[PDB]
């Protein structure tokens, strides 16, 4: 049936642009740092707890786990 | 009555500007269109990539200077050298009375 | 919903179904633009009947102040299809 | 709703709104057809007992009582329909209702959908601006001095003239615009 | 602490060599990563403190309220941004030097090592402030308005020096490091209980304490939006960490001086968040409902427990984030309105869907709906209290309720119902409107996620 | 294009020197409470065979 009418209705353009540009800006600097993030846990990460040998002081980062912490 | 029935000599209340009006994809943060354009791109890129997110991702990831797990190793140590010798864990007192002076009362 | 658009015709034909089930009004007397006290010598109260069928008939009620002037079949439909915005 | 109100109800309309305040709440009460139908032919012959008298004291001392035993049996949950003032479905689409002006501030790459609606509405503005122009001189020489007696709008006289305030009249959004 | 605030510093000339079409864009690019440079200062230890010099410290209590009132410099900006548009250059550049004054003063007060310096720059922010809202507002009500906000904090600050210079000679310092080590109990005396009441009254007057939050509606309705956002966010925080600071002394006197403070925040909520269910104005609701939530922090202060000052921090946090919100989203409305009406502009959701959903977070976390921080801090106050007496929960509850209220009141009368037929320039909300309301909400639920960060020193 | 940009675009570089001024400031500060270094009675360390100071 060609009862197609119209529907009046508010501008949807500018609440969508505004969605897609904070979530473009928002995954442009996220993406990466979730990419990096994974590199360094499957890659480097988790140090495991150790003794102080005798005569030897550990500098103030090494009194950390995580690598970033680090 | 001849007054002219005017306090003063005063501009009309101007109407207010339409920003879309003169200029459709008007983001509301200026009336030149490029000006308008790199504040919005500055705004949302230095407000949401670069604090909201790396400011984020520095917080998450900051190291204990707290010392939470130094504290609990410390527990952990503990309770193990007290079950083992049988000591009652805590003890009620935090100073040992040896050291403390009483003042004698004689009443 | 599932709801056929009903049309100026279709609004004409139940009315004119329902005012032929009345008794009181002949048939064949009846036109859509027959007029209620002055045509067909009915009373007030016939008037807020036939206005209480149509709006059993219909499923909305129409308010007093505007029931108490349809005084033709014509200007019923009419009315009807000013409030359901009908097309044709 | 669309007519204008009168200043004031006189007897015969006081009496009809009685009446089918009386038949609604009756239909109410008596839930099957052919109760109600018997019932209401029984409230019409008590109703019309006394269509004929003629003195207006005994007429207004009458409707009266009327009124106080209607509101005392008056079924204090009657049926109304979904769209009345009190049904289920009173203001249920009208969150759905949007002005005509907000297709003033589309934007361009959405007015380029639908382009014959935009250069009929353009139309449209046209004819309101020139009408309105005839309808405010219109109406300034045919109402009274002193301002209105009532809310009652007179329609267009000459050829080319439309019905003075006719824009938001006309331009309902409607019933179901969703 | 230099580090923060040369770079304060040199925002004034840089806004003041500024291009006349580049203020806006120079002054939020340099804010933002201000408040970037601020982030690193979260990091706290569980010792002492971050002692950075003789003048100027650092710690978990101050770190938040730090980190926030650079945060909120470029959303004030953005806020400031539209109704400004028809004012000379020489004009606005003066308005940024007032915003980048205040954040400064507010910035070296929060680290204030010495109680004379506090009280210094205490007092210091009292001139942007005024200067903002009886320059730049809109209404003739704005100077009687500066007047009430000037002289309640002066007549309740003047004693407060006195005090000062007394405890200074007697003591011999005013270093907060001193002074926590040194303390000394007070004798229950007549020249203690007045010394007691010369300390607290300071900041009494601007949390604002009830029956002494007179001026807290006058200011906020004719305050411009960024002077409305900054007295809300930041400035009613300052009687709050001014208490937690100089609590320590007043031992053990607190113990029964607080019951007239006590009773009075108590009841005033329960009054406050009454008021705020008939308003006719969106602002004094606003204003109102903050008054409520700053007199529960009175009572959380007051009754000076750990988990009293933990609820204290993350309800000052979460409340300068809110009411920082529901003001600007008051003030884009009555950019379009020009009214401030509550009843004038309804069903706002049909014609601007996502700001609806902007006001129903905003709401919400008004509300105090968990998890969010706002009723962290809620609750703990809560419970804080309850352990000090099991009757407090009854106006708790009360005040729970009535706030839920008023909160869902506001967002129905604004967004729901039918439209205003004759209100036809009603324009799409912008996108620097959205960015501002996303910047205010973002952070709340991010640091949800972390309440160790805004629970304080005591954590 | 240089020396054009720079008349319009020189304004950017205060902030960012003010930063590097207040870090170098804050140094020279702490450069001034070493009274204590490698004497608090917790921290009381021997150097190493290349330390002249525990920390800067
Ligand atoms: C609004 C939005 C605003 C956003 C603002 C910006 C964000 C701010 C906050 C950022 C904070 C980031 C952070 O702190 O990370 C936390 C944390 C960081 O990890 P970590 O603690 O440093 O590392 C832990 C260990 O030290 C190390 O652990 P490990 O080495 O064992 O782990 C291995 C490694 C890698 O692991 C693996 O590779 C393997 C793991 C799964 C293997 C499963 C099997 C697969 C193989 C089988 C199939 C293929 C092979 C077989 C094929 C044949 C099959 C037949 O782990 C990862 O790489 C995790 C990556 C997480 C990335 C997080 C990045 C955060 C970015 C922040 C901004 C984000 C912006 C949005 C965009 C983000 C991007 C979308 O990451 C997580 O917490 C992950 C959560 C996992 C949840 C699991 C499900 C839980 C559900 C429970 C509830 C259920 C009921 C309800
Ligand atoms: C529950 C888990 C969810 C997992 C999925 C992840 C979701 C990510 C959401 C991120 C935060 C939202 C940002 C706020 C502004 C929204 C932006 C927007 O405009 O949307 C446009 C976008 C596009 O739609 P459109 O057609 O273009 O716009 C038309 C209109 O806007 C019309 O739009 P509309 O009609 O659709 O309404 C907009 C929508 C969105 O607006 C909102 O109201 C969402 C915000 C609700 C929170 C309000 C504050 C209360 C305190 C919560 C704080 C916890 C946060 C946790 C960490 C968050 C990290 C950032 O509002 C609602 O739908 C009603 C919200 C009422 C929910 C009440 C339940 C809250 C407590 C639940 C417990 C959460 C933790 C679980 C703990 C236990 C289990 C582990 O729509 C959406 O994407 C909706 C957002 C997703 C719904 C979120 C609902 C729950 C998520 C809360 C935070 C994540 C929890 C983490 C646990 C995961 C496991
Ligand atoms: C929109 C539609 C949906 C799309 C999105 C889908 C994906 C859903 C994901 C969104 C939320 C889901 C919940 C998932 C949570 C996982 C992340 C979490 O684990 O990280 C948190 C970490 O989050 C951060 O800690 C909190 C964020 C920082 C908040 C600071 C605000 C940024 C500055 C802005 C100005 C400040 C204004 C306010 C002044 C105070 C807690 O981590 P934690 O267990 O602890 O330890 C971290 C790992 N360690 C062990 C190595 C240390
Ligand atoms: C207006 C909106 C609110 C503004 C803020 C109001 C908060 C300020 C209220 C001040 C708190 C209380 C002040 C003093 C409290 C001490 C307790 C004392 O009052 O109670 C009895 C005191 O008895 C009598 O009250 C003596 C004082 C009588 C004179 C005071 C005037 C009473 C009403 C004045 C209220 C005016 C407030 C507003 C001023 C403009 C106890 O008897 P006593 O054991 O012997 O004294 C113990 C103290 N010692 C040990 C130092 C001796
Ligand atoms: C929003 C408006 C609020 C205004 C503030 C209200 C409270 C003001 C506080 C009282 C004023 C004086 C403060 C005292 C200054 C501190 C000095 C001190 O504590 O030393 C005391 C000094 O104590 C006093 O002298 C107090 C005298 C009070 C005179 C001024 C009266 C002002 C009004 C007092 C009543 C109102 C106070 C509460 C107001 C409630 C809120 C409106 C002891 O002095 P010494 O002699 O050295 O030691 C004794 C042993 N030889
Ligand atoms: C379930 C609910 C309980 C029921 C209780 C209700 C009790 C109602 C009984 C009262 C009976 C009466 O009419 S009370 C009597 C009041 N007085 C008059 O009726 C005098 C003149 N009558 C008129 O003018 C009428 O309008 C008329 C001529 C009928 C129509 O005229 P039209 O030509 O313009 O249609």
């Amino acid at each position: 049936h060609g009862k197609r009418l119209f529907i009046i209705k508010p501008s949807g353009f500018y609440d969508r642009r505004f969605l897609k540009l904070m979530r473009f800006y928002i995954l442009l600097t996220g993406i990466p740092v979730a990419i990096g993030i994974t590199l360094v846990n499957v890659f480097i990460g988790e140090a495991e707890l150790a003794d102080i040998p005798e005569g030897y002081v550990p500098e103030h980062w090494e009194y950390f786990k995580h690598p970033i912490s680090r | 009555p001849p007054e002219p029935t005017i306090r003063l000599q005063e501009d009309p209340d101007p109407e207010d500007e339409n920003l879309y009006e003169k200029n459709p994809d008007s983001h509301g943060y200026d009336k030149d269109p490029i000006v308008d354009l790199w504040n919005m791109r500055v705004v949302f890129f230095f407000g949401f990539s670069i604090v909201l997110v790396l400011g984020s991702t520095f917080v998450a990831y900051l190291p204990d200077y707290r010392m939470q797990e130094w504290a609990r190793r410390e527990a952990e140590r503990l309770v193990k050298y007290r079950e083992a010798n049988g000591l009652p864990l805590m003890e009620s007192n935090c100073f040992d009375p040896n050291k403390i002076q009483l003042p004698e009362d004689e009443d | 919903s599932d709801a056929p658009p009903l049309t100026l015709e279709a609004i004409k034909d139940r009315v004119l179904y329902v005012l032929k089930l009345y008794d009181k009004i002949d048939p064949e007397k009846l036109s859509v633009n027959s007029h209620f006290m002055k045509d067909l010598g009915l009373d007030s109260l016939d008037q807020v009947e036939i206005i209480m069928a149509m709006e059993d008939e219909f499923g909305f009620e129409i308010p007093d102040i505007d029931a108490e002037k349809l005084m033709c079949p014509q200007e019923i439909v009419d009315y009807i299809a000013d409030k359901k915005d009908v097309y044709e | 709703a669309f007519s204008a109100p009168a200043a004031y109800l006189t007897h015969q309309q006081k009496v009809l709104r009685l009446y089918k305040r009386a038949l609604r709440h009756l239909e109410s009460w008596c839930v099957h057809r052919d109760k109600y139908r018997y019932f209401a032919c029984l409230m019409r012959a008590r109703f019309d007992e006394h269509k004929n008298e003629k003195d207006m004291v005994k007429a207004t001392q009458l409707l009266r009582q009327a009124e106080e035993e209607f509101w005392y049996g008056q079924h204090p949950q009657p049926y109304i329909f979904p769209e009345s003032p009190g049904g289920t479905s009173y203001e249920r689409y009208e969150c759905y209702k949007v002005p005509e002006w907000c297709l003033d501030d589309w934007h361009p790459s959405e007015k380029a959908m639908y382009p014959d609606y935009f250069a009929k509405r353009e139309q449209w503005k046209r004819l309101r601006r020139e009408s309105w122009e005839r309808e405010v001189k219109q109406l300034q020489e045919e109402t009274p001095p002193g301002g209105p007696r009532t809310e009652a709008l007179p329609p267009a006289r000459k050829e080319g003239d439309l019905p003075p305030l006719w824009w938001h009249i006309v331009t309902r959004p409607r019933e179901r615009p969703m | 602490m230099l580090k923060i605030i040369i770079p304060t510093t040199m925002l004034l000339p840089m806004t003041w060599m500024s291009k006349h079409n580049m203020i806006w864009i120079n002054a939020t690019v340099h804010s933002l990563l201000i408040s970037l440079i601020s982030l690193s200062l979260l990091n706290q230890l569980g010792e002492n403190s971050l002692n950075f010099s003789l003048t100027f410290f650092s710690d978990s209590l101050s770190a938040p309220l730090l980190v926030l009132t650079t945060w909120l410099l470029p959303l004030m900006l953005m806020a400031s941004q539209s109704h400004l548009s028809k004012e000379t250059t020489t004009r606005k550049k003066l308005y940024i030097t007032m915003l980048i004054l205040l954040q400064l003063f507010l910035i070296m007060t929060f680290t204030a090592t010495e109680l004379i310096l506090f009280y210094i720059l205490f007092e210091a922010t009292l001139v942007p402030t005024l200067i903002i809202i009886t320059r730049w507002g809109n209404q003739t009500e704005r100077l009687n308005a500066g007047l009430y906000f000037l002289f309640y904090t002066l007549a309740g600050s003047l004693p407060l020096l006195v005090a000062l210079v007394y405890i200074q000679n007697t003591t011999g310092s005013l270093n907060f490091l001193i002074i926590h080590y040194w303390s000394h109990p007070l004798s229950n005396s007549w020249s203690n209980i007045f010394m007691w009441l010369a300390c607290i009254m300071a900041f009494m007057v601007k949390m604002p304490l009830y029956g002494l939050h007179l001026w807290l509606p006058k200011a906020h309705v004719e305050a411009p939006i960024a002077g409305s956002m900054v007295l809300a966010a930041v400035l009613l925080k300052l009687g709050g960490y001014g208490m937690m600071r100089i609590t320590t002394i007043l031992n053990p006197l607190t113990n029964y001086m607080a019951y007239p403070f006590l009773m009075l925040s108590m009841w005033g909520m329960i009054m406050t968040s009454s008021i705020c269910l008939r308003q006719t104005d969106l602002k004094s609701l606003i204003a109102y409902s903050s008054v409520s939530h700053m007199a529960l922090v009175i009572v959380a202060i007051m009754i000076q427990t750990p988990w009293s000052f933990m609820g204290a921090t993350a309800l000052m946090i979460a409340h300068g984030l809110t009411s920082s919100m529901l003001f600007c989203l008051a003030n884009t409305n009555y950019e379009r309105v020009h009214s401030r009406t509550m009843i004038l502009a309804r069903g706002l959701q049909t014609l601007l869907p996502l700001m609806a959903t902007w006001w129903l977070v905003a709401s919400l976390t008004n509300l105090a709906l968990p998890p969010s921080i706002n009723l962290i801090g809620e609750l703990f106050i809560i419970t804080a209290s309850f352990s000090w007496s099991n009757i407090t929960i009854i106006l708790m509850g009360m005040n729970m309720m009535i706030t839920a209220l008023y909160s869902l009141y506001m967002l129905i009368t604004t967004q729901r119902g039918k439209y205003t037929h004759h209100i036809n320039n009603i324009k799409p909300s912008f996108t620097r409107e959205n960015a501002l309301m996303a910047l205010h909400i973002l952070p709340l639920l991010l640091l949800t996620l972390n309440p160790k960060m805004i629970l304080g020193p005591l954590y | 294009n240089v020396l054009q940009i720079v008349r319009d675009h020189w304004v950017h570089i205060l902030v960012p020197v003010g930063f590097v001024f207040g870090c170098y400031l804050d140094r020279r500060s702490d450069e001034k409470l070493t009274a204590f270094r490698n004497k608090s009675l917790l921290f009381k360390r021997e150097l190493r065979p290349n330390e002249e100071v525990t920390w800067k």
